[PDB]
């Protein structure tokens, strides 16, 4: 359906947790090596052929590196499903 | 294991869950009573000593139920008296399981009349207006435990800090201190206002973390008090008691059972009678319930420490860390501070142990003549200072390494619990590259950058507790008598019998660190019951290694290549039988489950180096010239 | 440590080295015979006994250059006989190594003549026509010895199998058939093909897992041949020797150095004179000879089969593993072999140890009479078969457990060397899966599916190694007689005393397998220098947890943490004098490293049951009644 989610490759580091929630029916999710897996060369993708939109993905909030995205139908892109309000701080000693 | 967890269960739910096991603990109890029974009142001869009551015998000496004593009246009164008191406390604990019952499931009605009741009002909304009341109703205890005391087991109060009377006595002066302050909290309720929003998580932690360190005060504060003159009549009148336990050394049988068998003794398959003053009894049970409590207490700050850190990183997630004016806090929510706090304890921690170590082992080079070495070149003169030598008997050498490794070990465990408190959702490493932490509980993020295992803080939680049998161990060595000044004591290979006189030590210690283990089992191979624990201690610790190391996917292998032989094992031996295919542990039960294994075997074993006597003598060991 | 890696070196390289390590080893065993030195021919009181000369002096009395005696004479004529052969194998060592940087770097030329020469010709060209000439140059090694005993230590050879002179006659014999051998091989090269291609990792691998088995070969036969009437001269009289060696309980001397010290002995801190009779020094030699062996042997067969793999996945990677017809690879080439031959091998092994450990935990059961049972009812009955009791002495239950605790121990191990075999590019779990094995030395995947830890090959060749501890520690126990049949024995408990009587044991072993520790270490802690072994190869050993755990993404945090702090603190304390960042290993350099501390810490201590007596008596121990 709509809302796409397509994973990330300069970002992804290859923990897999992204892997497990497709649906075993539905193997979307896989690997891709190109070198040696220990300096970060096993980068996972998603298959769009194949994906039907489970947000389980997405929603689960398990994407360490903001991998997943999840691009919303009309042009929209996201990163993680809530964002904290980002404010701004100091130090205080009370005298 | 997370049926109960705290963000699933209501505030009622909780009291009634409290009511419930409090009934329980009420059962276990009597049940205790009514196995330290010796007589049966209509005469019945009953059960040998066992170390559940053992336990609690001196106490039950104190309140005048039990006796030390074999005669007639004696112990009829006193099986009646422990009768009694097993039954009242079977009634009691059947009224509290039962209110926990009506507790649990939001049905407070009256059963006579039809009444209901309402949880809010009948009060407090939140939990600083039910610190109050709270007092007022633990000095209705203090009040009450007065008016047991001094209405059935006599002991009138009386200000005399040398019998149980003050103990009276003390009862109504806190129940006069916990009421006056019960009303002033009632009327200006204090105030850490962050622990009454998600309060059964965050209240629960620091609450935990808090008994954590109390059950630590009363574990040392037990082992001062029951060494004084004022507690003699209670626990070293064990000594001059003869005991008769479960697991003893039996009176053994031939195979021409004739059969000449041993001592003369009535019974075949007798238990032999063990003296209870060759054998420590006094200092064993002191030691028991000391280190109990000990290992609890510090169970329950590592725990507490676990807890905090779950909600933590929960108002990390969606928003609210960033949002909270408890100075408790802000102290810590500027990731400059915690690198300096981490900092300044992991150096602490690397001065303290390097020095105790040093001296440990130069210690140990000096009796052995290793490199053409003598004692007389090891530190047999750092004694503490002489304003520390009053908290000591006998000040040497042995207590300074133990007042520095009690600091070492702590240090060393506190590091990961700061790891667990600051660093629960991003460190300054995982910031410095782009990345998360999201679960608390996630095993690893793979083999990238070399490595990511054990990142989270339930791992964290796991080292601690690791880290911290060292520590532990420590005191199990210490309140034993064991030497823990150099790693070889009394062993005869160069000048290990020399500590004793070129240092005055003026008692004598068992044995040495390493010949600890040699030493003291000689007693624990005496008993077929210990040796028994023996065997299975040792067998639940090394399987840990099995789900502790690095080779849970070689374990997946192997599950799948089984599945397929007990899959094609059905096909040509035996007909159809076969659909069984086997799980494996994930990483996260793994190290759960290893944690338990290494930490329940090893002091499982434990246990045997304190319940298997005393041994220390008082004879300077004259030189070994 | 890949730096001399097979792939990056040519044939002669390879040539060049052995003969510089043939050179390095004639330098090292001089140095052995001049430690062996007891009176140096000029007069020169020499060197105490070590445990390297102790080794080899059976096999130098049985070529007459060493002696059993101490006289004038004899010393004189065998401290001159070592120098003389120490300098002719430091004569002999310098020349091969010249040799070796000959043909290490290409230059086969003659120094006298301006000649060159060709490594073709000179011949062979594959590895097959060079086996041919080896046997020819094996014949003439045979040949030499013969005329080395024959022309300079007598010993004629006479066809006499029960003195030396049977050694002399074997080696002309053996001679004739090499040569014989070598001429038709020369005309007739043998043929599996494979070897010739990738011929300096492959032909390897399978020449090193052959000679692991023939270590184990004459590990085994060394056991029986040097406990036979022949061999006593050579053996036996080590009994009644008095052996001084290095590490001795020595003179003590007391504070007053006056100084009254030990036994009527002039020298001062002086070795005390260790009977070798009492000591079972006899027994103790040839266990250490016999265990060198096996272990070695048991290490070359795990490293021959894991560079098999290296070379196995490599061919599975560029495509020629489909396209090889030696049968040595169409007979696992199948998916459903592999499974089969798996399955048949993981069952046979679960069948197997489930049998012993059922036997030996009842033995123990029976012992400590737990549960209400005795002795009478454990497995005391089952001897070997007779046709089977020649091989034993004393046939009894101890060694029924052992014939079977070395097939369980060696299937359990060969799990993984089937694993490393067959799984090494894919597994049925991991093509049942779309996934590789691409590098045999990658630690993990991540924790996708639960986790992925150690599943390549080199990780499967660590846990070989650890689960071969408990065959190769087996063998410890059972030469050294230790009673493996019950996991307590000799204990003063209840019936472990007995045993013998009820099975007629007509011996008496030390202890059981608990109880073996105990004992044994009577001598250990008498002991200095065994005592320092004892305590270095504990620390070494649980340094391994640190690096075993799934912690190295922990290590990382500290390491970053650290790496700070020395950063802060040379900021206020002294001034700037700090650059360093601290590394942590990856997690295979963790592996390898962790498992060579508790490979390597483990086997430092079974020296110590080697390396410390005997201890076994011949008194059949009469009934505990
Ligand atoms: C010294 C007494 C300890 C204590 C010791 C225990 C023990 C022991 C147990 C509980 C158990 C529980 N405790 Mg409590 N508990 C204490 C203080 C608290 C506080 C708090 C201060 O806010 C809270 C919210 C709770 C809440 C709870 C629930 C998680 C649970 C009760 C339901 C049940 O099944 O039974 N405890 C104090 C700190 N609590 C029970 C449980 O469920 O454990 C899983 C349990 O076994
Ligand atoms: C040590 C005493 C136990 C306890 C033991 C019981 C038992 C037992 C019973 C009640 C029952 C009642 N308790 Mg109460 N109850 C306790 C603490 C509380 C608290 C609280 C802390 O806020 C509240 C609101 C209540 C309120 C109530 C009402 C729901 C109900 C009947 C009213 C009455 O007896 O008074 N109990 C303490 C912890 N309570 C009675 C009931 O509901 O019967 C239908 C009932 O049987
Ligand atoms: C929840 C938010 C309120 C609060 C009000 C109460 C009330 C009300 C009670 C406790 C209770 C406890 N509180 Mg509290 N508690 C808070 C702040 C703290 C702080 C702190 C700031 O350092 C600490 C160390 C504690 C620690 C404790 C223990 C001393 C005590 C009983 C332990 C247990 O098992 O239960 N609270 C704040 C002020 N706390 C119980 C207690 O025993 O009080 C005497 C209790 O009845
Ligand atoms: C019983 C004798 C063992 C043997 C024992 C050793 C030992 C021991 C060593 C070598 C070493 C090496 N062996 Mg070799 N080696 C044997 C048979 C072989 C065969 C073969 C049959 O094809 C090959 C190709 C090699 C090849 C090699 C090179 C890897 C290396 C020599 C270069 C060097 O630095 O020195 N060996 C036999 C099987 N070999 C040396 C090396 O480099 O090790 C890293 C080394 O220390
Ligand atoms: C036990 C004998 C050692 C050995 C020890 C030496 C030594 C030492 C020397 C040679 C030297 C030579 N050896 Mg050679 N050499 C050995 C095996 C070989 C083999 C082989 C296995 O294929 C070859 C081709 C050679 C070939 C050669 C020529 C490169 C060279 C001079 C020719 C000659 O002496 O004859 N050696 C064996 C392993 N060889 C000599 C040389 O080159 O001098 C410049 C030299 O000094
Ligand atoms: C390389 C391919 C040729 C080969 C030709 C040679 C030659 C030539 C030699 C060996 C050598 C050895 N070979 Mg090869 N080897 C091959 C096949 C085998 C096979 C097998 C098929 O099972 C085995 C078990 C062996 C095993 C061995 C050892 C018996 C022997 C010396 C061990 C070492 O350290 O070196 N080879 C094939 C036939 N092998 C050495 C040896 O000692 O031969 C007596 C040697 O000189
Ligand atoms: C006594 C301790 C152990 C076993 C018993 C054992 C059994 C076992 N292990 Mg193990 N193991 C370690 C200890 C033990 N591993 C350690 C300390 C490490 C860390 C180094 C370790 C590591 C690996 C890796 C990496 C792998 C395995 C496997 C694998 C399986 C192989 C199948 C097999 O050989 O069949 C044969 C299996 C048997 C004959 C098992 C029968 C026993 C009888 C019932 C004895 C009773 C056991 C026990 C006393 C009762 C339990 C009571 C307790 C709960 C109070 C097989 C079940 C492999 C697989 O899982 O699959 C192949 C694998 O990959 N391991
Ligand atoms: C005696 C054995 C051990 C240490 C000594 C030690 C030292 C240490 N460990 Mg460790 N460790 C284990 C054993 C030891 N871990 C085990 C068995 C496990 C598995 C459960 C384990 C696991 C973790 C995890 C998971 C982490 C660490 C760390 C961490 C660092 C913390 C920094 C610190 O406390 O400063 C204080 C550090 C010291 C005071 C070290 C000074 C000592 C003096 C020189 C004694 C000499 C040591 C030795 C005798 C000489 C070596 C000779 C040998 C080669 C023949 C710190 C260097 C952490 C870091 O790496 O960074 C924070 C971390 O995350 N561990
Ligand atoms: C964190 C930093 C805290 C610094 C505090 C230093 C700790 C001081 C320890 C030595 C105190 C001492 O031995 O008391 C001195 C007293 C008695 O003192 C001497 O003790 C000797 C013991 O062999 C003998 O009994 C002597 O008679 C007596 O003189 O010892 C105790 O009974 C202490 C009880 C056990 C204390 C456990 C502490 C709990 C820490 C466990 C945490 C591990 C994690
Ligand atoms: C794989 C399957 C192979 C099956 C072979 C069964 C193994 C049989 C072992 C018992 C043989 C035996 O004890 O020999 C019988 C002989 C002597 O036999 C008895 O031995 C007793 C030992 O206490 C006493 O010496 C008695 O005198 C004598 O009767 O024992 C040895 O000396 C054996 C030497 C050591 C053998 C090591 C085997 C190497 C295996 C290590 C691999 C571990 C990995
Ligand atoms: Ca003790
Ligand atoms: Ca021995």
């Amino acid at each position: 359906a709509k809302k796409h989610y397509f994973i990330i490759e300069n970002l992804c580091v290859g923990c897999g947790l992204c892997l497990d929630k497709c649906p075993p029916k539905v193997n979307a999710i896989g690997y891709k090596f190109y070198g040696d897996v220990q300096e970060g060369g096993f980068r996972c993708y998603i298959d769009q052929a194949a994906c039907i939109s489970c947000s389980a993905c997405f929603s689960g909030d398990e994407c360490p590196s903001g991998a997943l995205i999840e691009v919303l139908p009309d042009g929209e892109v996201l990163d993680f499903s809530y964002t904290p309000p980002e404010r701004l701080d100091f130090d205080l000693r009370f005298l | 294991y997370q049926i109960f967890d705290t963000e699933k269960l209501d505030d009622e739910q909780v009291v009634g869950g409290h009511l419930a096991l409090l009934g329980v603990l009420g059962f276990i109890m009597g049940i205790y009573y009514i196995s330290g029974i010796q007589v049966f009142p209509w005469g019945a001869p009953g059960f040998h000593d066992n170390w559940f009551y053992l336990t609690i015998k001196p106490r039950m000496v104190s309140l005048g139920i039990d006796t030390y004593s074999t005669k007639t009246a004696d112990l009829e009164a006193a099986g009646a008296r422990l009768l009694g008191w097993a039954a009242f406390h079977f009634l009691v604990g059947s009224v509290l399981i039962f209110g926990g019952w009506r507790h649990w499931t939001h049905n407070l009605t009256n059963p006579f009349t039809g009444r209901c009741g309402n949880f809010r009002d009948f009060s407090a909304k939140s939990y600083k207006e039910a610190l109050g009341p709270h007092a007022v109703y633990m000095s209705l205890l203090f009040l009450g435990w007065g008016i047991v005391m001094w209405a059935i087991l006599g002991f009138a109060p009386i200000p005399d800090f040398q019998t149980i009377n003050s103990e009276t006595f003390m009862s109504f002066v806190f129940a006069v201190i916990f009421f006056a302050l019960g009303i002033y909290w009632w009327n200006n309720p204090p105030n850490a206002a962050i622990h009454l929003n998600d309060d059964m998580k965050a209240a629960f932690s620091v609450h935990l973390t808090a008994i954590g360190y109390i059950n630590i005060a009363l574990g040392c504060i037990a082992f001062v008090a029951f060494q004084q003159p004022s507690f003699a009549p209670y626990y070293k009148e064990l000594d001059k008691l003869v005991f008769y336990l479960y697991g003893e050394p039996f009176n053994r049988v031939s195979f021409n059972f004739s059969g000449a068998k041993e001592f003369a003794d009535f019974p075949a398959y007798a238990i032999l009678p063990k003296s209870g003053e060759a054998f420590g009894m006094a200092r064993v049970v002191t030691n028991l319930i000391v280190f109990n409590h000990i290992i609890c207490g510090v169970l329950y700050v590592f725990a507490g420490v676990y807890h905090g850190g779950q909600y933590l990183l929960k108002i990390q997630l969606n928003g609210m860390y960033n949002q909270i004016k408890s100075i408790w806090i802000t102290k810590g929510r500027d990731q400059e501070v915690q690198v300096k706090i981490l900092g300044t304890v992991m150096a602490l921690c690397f001065a303290t142990m390097l020095s105790v170590y040093a001296v440990i082992v130069w210690n140990t080079i000096c009796e052995l003549n290793i490199f053409g070495t003598n004692i007389t070149m090891s530190f047999y003169w750092l004694k503490p200072l002489p304003i520390f030598q009053w908290m000591f008997a006998d000040p040497s050498i042995n207590d300074w390494v133990m007042a520095h490794v009690i600091t070492a070990g702590s240090l060393f465990s506190l590091i990961a619990l700061v790891r667990i408190a600051f660093f629960a959702h991003t460190s300054p490493l995982w910031d410095d590259l782009g990345l998360k932490k999201n679960s608390y509980s996630f095993p690893c993020l793979g083999p990238v950058y070399g490595g990511t295992c054990g990142v989270s803080i339930q791992d964290q939680l796991w080292f601690a507790m690791l880290w911290g049998i060292k520590g532990l161990s420590a005191v199990c060595w210490y309140i034993d008598g064991a030497w823990i000044a150099s790693m070889m004591y009394g062993v005869p290979a160069a000048d290990a019998k020399a500590w004793d006189s070129i240092a005055h030590l003026h008692h004598h210690y068992t044995s040495g660190i390493f010949y600890y283990f040699w030493t003291e089992t000689v007693t624990i191979f005496s008993s077929s019951h210990l040796s028994t624990i023996l065997m299975i201690g040792h067998l639940v610790w090394f399987i840990s290694f099995a789900v502790w190391f690095e080779d849970r996917g070689s374990r997946l292998e192997g599950a799948d290549i089984q599945t397929r032989t007990i899959r094609w094992l059905g096909k040509k031996f035996l007909n159809r039988d076969v659909n069984f295919r086997f799980p494996v542990l994930t990483i996260s039960d793994s190290k759960l489950a290893g944690t338990f294994l290494y930490f329940g075997g090893t002091f499982m074993l434990v246990f045997l180096f304190l319940a298997n006597g005393f041994y220390q003598t008082n004879s300077p060991l004259p030189p070994p010239v």
